[PDB]
């Protein structure tokens, strides 16, 4: 696939799509 | 962390997984 | 506020929104 | 849970609020 | 809640959430 | 252009590119 | 209305101008 | 107004909800 | 309409508003 | 990586993210 | 097509990676 | 090309219909 920039919305839009019913964090402070 | 691999820096859909449950 | 009705993407975008930068845990069943 | 219930029915931002960390 | 920075189509996204079926207006001009 | 089948919060995606600087009022029934 | 016309028809962007300011 | 309240500086919710009708 | 600056994930959602089932391609290096 | 169910827009939305530089061809059925 | 197969059934991003450029 | 055209700088959804097929 690719690497780019991905903040705010958009990442967690991106860990929706990639983990999925898994689930995930977002973690922000870290 | 994610906001500093993914955002500030570049990262790909595999390290995104990094951060699945 | 009012009530919601979030399928899909639309759910992480409101946890977004509501958690800012505490972050948030996404965990769908099964 | 709170992802079947935002969709299957409805759910408020005070209960999207329990999952911030 | 929290306090960030909403612009453009997040903005009026957030907007969406918030008040939903009370409707509401955009007025950027203001 | 082409017809749009838009709910939820996608009607206010695309007023938004519709509307630009000039904004919009989103007004729903009920 | 509009709102309603969208999701449970069509609607057109010259239907959606409409609701400018 | 509401873009210098909330993109400009920083909104919450609550002030969000000044702009419902 | 209007004219805004239009960038990634918000292009990809205006080409599809616009274009929806003729379809469209994003080619961003040209 | 999970399988997905993507519709409309949603669908645009992982396929920017899937092809980041390189974009894509978006066509629908008819 | 893939636009139907995502939204009818489900599809996978390695699916999705055969529409890019 | 499309993002010299609409992100970087400016264009109309008129414009935007180029990119369509
Ligand atoms: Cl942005
Ligand atoms: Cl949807
Ligand atoms: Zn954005
Ligand atoms: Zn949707």
């Amino acid at each position: 696939f690719v690497n780019q920039h991905l903040c705010g919305s958009h990442l967690v839009e991106a860990l929706y799509l990639v983990c999925g019913e898994r689930g995930f964090f977002y973690t922000p402070k870290t | 962390g994610i906001v500093e691999q993914c955002c500030t820096s570049i990262c790909s859909l595999y390290q995104l997984e990094n951060y699945c449950n």
